[PDB]
RNA sequence: GCCCUGAAAAUGGAUGGCGCUCAAGCGUGUUACCUAUACUCUACCGUCAGGGUUGAUAUGAUGCCCUGACGAGUAGGCAGG
RNA sequence: AAAUAUGUAAGAAGUCCUUGUUACUUAAUUGAACGUGGACAUUUGAAUGAAGAGCUUUUAGUGGGCCAUUUUUGGUAAGC
RNA sequence: GGAAUACUGCCAGCUGGGACUGAGGACUGCGACGUAAGUCAAGGAUGCUGGCAUAAUGGUUAUAUGCCGCCCGUCUUGAAA
RNA sequence: GAAAUUGUUGAAAGGGAAGGGCAUUUGAUCAGACA
């Protein structure tokens, strides 16, 4: 769905031996909290011995884009497991805000090595902060002087069943 | 053809615990058995007098009989589609006291002496017993307690 | 003989819960909340734009 | 006995509808102090470096969404206990540790989240139905709910709302009081493909915690 | 569709009006669905039930039973109301002075009864003078006793009678009876 | 012509139709097997004790 | 990952058919929409349960009336016609 | 050495105080069993539910089964 | 540094259009608006008006059109076979 | 003086069966109130 990334804060239920535990962050995309929430003690129970019923979460907050109107380059690594194997994978997406460029790596993913969402584990999203940082040559070529190209053939959608001329597809 | 003996599948049941082979120690023996007492029935294996069949292993029992070296205890055992009531003659070795009440007896002991405690001060004397409750509020510091930031790893062999 | 909903037949609405009129008058579904202005410590901020 | 019985008759009527209106008032400040009072707090921690962590729910409520056939006996009898014998069924649930284990055995078969003020009220108001001599009887008079509950306290439908919400008491009294609900589908579709995924996976049953709501209010 | 945890459709299980056509017996039974109704007093319910019953469920109550209730502490005084039929015994020779209210009399019942000073009355009779039942005694005969009840629960180890016509030596105490035939029992 | 041999398919769902019977309990149990030693003095004992309230 | 080679059976032939190629195919996401004897509300029939009503001068107290819930079915049982 | 299944308990037929019976038992009014009288009411001893619970008599049909998920035996395998 | 808007939630806020339904049959109840008398959308529809009074509505029957419908009985795990 | 079955007359339908269910068109035919 569309997604929205929360951070969450989680620790183990305190005792008397151990008073006041250390607090776990980590930055979660999912389309609501209520996933987002399943989704930390999924990752939380693959680095430390702690559990849903031995553990709380202290606060989750919503995480909203700097500036979602600027144009950022993103480097992305993620790793998924296909029909044999596990693999780790390096992307680069184009987008305005994290979540944008989130939600293109699952279509990318389920498109091009049939990958559903169950399969793949965000290691780390981090926006590229300098040209001749992007080793892809799908996103350097957009980050040309005075980019400029046409769109050949348009058509046009039509409201009537019939049309009394024929279309041109000019533009 | 099948075979369906007395003491039959009891290979594992009827062994003596590991390194605890021998003679029974002399406290079980030494405890008292009265009509009425609530016991557990595991046999023992080094004990061929009195041994109770396969199927009352683990069962709890009341006792209605006292005899020298035995006692006599009353199971319900489901036959059908109705429970019928089993009379049992086992040795004292085979049987011991059930702490299923032991620490209810205690709770009673307990209810009366609140009874009569707040009978003299507050009415509504609450005790009845409760399931956990869900916790309460709570506020959480992050001073020294800052939180640190977790991720994914990626995947390795290590073989 | 025939159940009336409240909340869209007001006679009944009105049967029922008599503080009903005195919640319509004094628009108390549009209550305005007192302003503060309570700002949240350093340490917070930086966590939540923390990487 | 033409004028003067009832001319007693109405002058106890006017004074009941007055206690109830004292009440109600009461019943209001509270709902609305308690409110506030946790949103300052979420502030105050905020402004302290701390993070304020608000008590766990104490309601919740529980619709059925599957149908009668092919149910394992265990979870089958579960539904039974909780008064969940047909889809679209709802009742309230008092949250214990004997109570959480319940709904884990029925999970792939209900959807339960954390009912509003707002829920709970229009719930009541269209829906309630009381349980009177093994009877389904509608809450159509505050003397029905008071001959019938006012041995604990309960006099109004308020009353009854406000017993529930704030978990009193006599919850147990009243919740049984209350008819299991008979819901409709919901007006604008489930909004999945297939209601029988768990709602993290894109489904309909679990646990959707305040999203209960959104559905419950289709639905009634 | 609905999950029942009952049967649907099940009728109570109990008789709500007399088997029989007697005239008579519906026309008391009307007076007692009124009292029944309108007096709130436990009396008339029993009574309004117990018309309902089967010969089997009203077993006879003789003169002699009658006597033994009313040597209870504090009883000589109350009225006796059998929903049936009343017997005679001459196993007693002593007989109170007490009033007995039941559906029937027989004629060596009636006798002793009047012998001794008392009456018989109807259960009509008995509503004029106790509408809320005042003072009754309600003596009911011993079901078990029938003969067709020693043969009910007939198994191994169960000490029951069988059933059976011919009763004698090479009646049934062979094998099964004696351990010298086979087994006992 | 072979047949089938054994199942308890069915069984349970059967039993719990009406069954299930949970044993009902009497005050004063019976004393079938209790020592006889003990019911012999018990017998006395019951009937001492019967004249002392009596008289 | 998709596609291709590997890939041979007998009457003519079947993603159900037509047909479809930035699909009307494959993976994935967001909405609108269609319709079961299921769910919600109402009416009517029957069944079961709990209740009201003998007061004469107008007829059925197995009568009349109030309230709630329920309704699949072979072998088979019982009831009213 | 699990998971799932499985036995028992969560009170009035309960607890406590005092002291009666016996041919049983004890070196012994020691104990055992059953009782007299006194003290403690239903936040009276966890949760949820309960078209009320308990009980009896009598008799029909049936006693060829088969399928699906999961566990599982023989068999290369089978719509075995 | 000061606002706006988006998203989510609440209102015992207001208001327009469409469809189905009208069970009950003296009075009785709970309320509302009124100084009062009274009134009311408050324990189930009334008011006003037009055409026709007959095959017009409707019933029956034959036919046509859309969709659906395999031969009953019997043994059987399984029958249109 | 019934049915199977058949003749004549009248009406209707018919592109490898016929018959049936729900709904309405068309044709034929018919009861009920005129208060
Ligand atoms: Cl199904
Ligand atoms: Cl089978
Ligand atoms: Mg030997
Ligand atoms: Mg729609
Ligand atoms: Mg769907
Ligand atoms: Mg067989
Ligand atoms: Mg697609
Ligand atoms: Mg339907
Ligand atoms: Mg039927
Ligand atoms: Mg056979
Ligand atoms: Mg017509
Ligand atoms: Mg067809
Ligand atoms: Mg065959
Ligand atoms: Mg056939
Ligand atoms: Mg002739
Ligand atoms: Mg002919």
């Amino acid at each position: 769905a569309h997604f929205k990334e929360y951070q969450v804060i989680g620790r183990r239920l305190p005792t008397e031996s151990v008073p006041e535990p250390k607090l776990f962050r980590m930055r979660i995309f999912a389309s609501n909290e209520v996933i987002a929430k399943s989704r930390y003690w999924y990752f939380l129970q693959k680095l430390h011995k702690v559990k849903k019923a031995s553990g709380e979460i202290v606060s989750i907050n919503q995480i909203n884009e700097a500036h979602p109107t600027k144009v950022k380059n993103f480097g992305v690594w993620v790793r998924y497991d296909s029909r044999s194997g596990t693999h780790n994978m390096y992307k680069e997406i184009r987008d305005v805000s994290r979540v944008a460029a989130v939600e293109t790596l699952y279509q990318d993913m389920a498109a091009r090595h049939r990958a559903r969402f169950r399969s793949i584990h965000i290691l780390k999203v981090a926006e590229i902060e300098k040209t001749a940082d992007v080793k892809r040559q799908y996103v350097k070529q957009f980050l040309t002087k005075d980019l400029k190209f046409p769109l050949p053939h348009r058509v046009q959608k039509s409201t009537k069943t019939f049309s009394y001329k024929r279309p041109s597809t000019f533009y | 053809g099948k075979s369906h003996g007395y003491r039959s599948r009891t290979r594992y049941m009827f062994q003596r615990d590991f390194r605890k082979h021998g003679a029974v120690h002399l406290s079980t023996y030494l405890k008292v058995y009265k009509v009425g007492d609530i016991v557990d029935i595991k046999a023992n294996g080094s004990i061929q007098k009195g041994m109770p069949h396969k199927f009352y292993q683990g069962k709890t029992g009341v006792v209605y009989n006292v005899t020298k070296s035995s006692v006599g205890v009353i199971i319900n055992k489901m036959v059908g589609n109705r429970y019928l009531e089993k009379r049992l003659n086992l040795r004292v070795e085979h049987i011991k006291h059930s702490k299923c009440r032991q620490e209810f007896l205690e709770r009673v002991k307990a209810n009366a002496a609140k009874r009569a405690e707040a009978k003299a001060q507050g009415v509504a004397v609450q005790l009845k017993r409760q399931p956990a409750q869900p916790r309460e509020s709570r506020i959480v510091s992050t001073e020294g307690n800052v939180p640190q930031t977790l991720a994914p790893v990626p995947y390795e062999t290590f073989i | 003989v025939l159940k009336k909903n409240p909340l869209k037949n007001k006679q009944v609405l009105l049967r029922l819960n008599p503080y009903a009129k005195v919640f319509a008058a004094e628009k108390l579904g549009s209550k305005k909340a007192e302003k503060t202005g309570t700002k949240p410590a350093a340490v917070f901020t930086e966590t939540l734009k923390h990487d | 006995q033409v004028a003067a019985e009832r001319a007693a008759r109405k002058a106890a009527n006017k004074e009941k509808r007055a206690i109830i209106l004292e009440r109600n008032a009461a019943y209001q400040k509270e709902y609305e102090t308690a409110e506030r009072n946790i949103i300052q707090a979420k502030r105050d921690a905020k402004a302290a470096g701390s993070y304020y962590v608000e008590a766990q729910h104490k309601l919740v409520f529980v619709v059925r969404i599957k149908g009668i056939n092919k149910i394992p006996p265990k979870p089958r009898k579960v539904l039974q206990l909780l008064r969940l014998t047909r889809i679209n069924s709802g009742t309230f649930v008092k949250v214990t540790k004997a109570t959480l284990e319940l709904l884990k055995l029925i999970e792939p078969y209900v959807a339960y989240g954390y009912p509003s003020y707002s829920t709970i009220r229009q719930l009541v108001y269209k829906r309630g139905f009381g349980k009177i001599n093994k009877q389904r009887v509608p809450l159509s008079d505050n003397a029905i709910i008071e001959a019938n509950l006012g041995k604990y306290g309960i006099l109004s439908i308020d009353d009854l709302i406000h017993e529930i919400i704030t978990v009193g008491p006599h919850f147990k009294q009243a919740n049984n009081f209350l008819w299991p609900f008979k819901l409709s589908n919901p007006s604008g579709g489930w909004g999945v493909p297939r209601k029988f995924k768990h709602f993290i996976q894109g489904g309909s049953f679990g646990n959707r915690e305040e999203f209960i709501n959104k559905l419950v209010k289709s639905m009634n | 569709g609905i999950d029942h945890t009952s049967k649907q459709h099940k009728r109570s299980g109990h008789r709500t009006a007399p088997k029989s056509d007697n005239v008579y017996l519906k026309l008391l039974v009307k007076l007692y669905t009124f009292l029944a109704r309108r007096t709130d007093a436990p009396f008339n319910k029993v009574v309004l039930k117990a018309l309902f019953l089967s010969k089997i469920n009203r077993p006879p109550v003789s003169v002699s039973r009658i006597a033994r209730a009313l040597k209870q502490e504090g009883a000589a005084n109350k009225t006796v109301v059998v929903v049936g039929t009343v017997t005679d015994d001459a196993r007693i020779f002593e007989f109170p002075k007490t009033t007995v209210a039941a559906l029937r009399f027989t004629a060596g019942a009636r006798a002793k009864i009047v012998k001794a000073g008392g009456e018989c009355i109807t259960l009509d009779q008995l509503a004029v003078r106790a509408p809320k039942g005042q003072n009754t005694l309600i003596l009911r005969g011993p079901r078990n006793s029938r003969e067709a009840v020693r043969h009910f629960g007939m198994g191994p180890h169960k000490g029951k009678a069988p059933r059976i016509l011919s009763t004698g030596r090479k009646f049934e105490r062979a094998r099964g009876r004696r351990r010298s035939k086979g087994f006992k029992v | 012509a072979k047949s089938k041999n054994h199942t308890a398919h069915n069984q349970t769902r059967k039993a719990h139709r009406n069954g299930i019977k949970k044993p009902k309990t009497y005050k004063y149990p019976s004393l079938k097997g209790v020592d006889p030693k003990f019911r012999r003095n018990h017998k006395h004992a019951l009937h001492g004790t019967a004249k002392a309230l009596a008289a």
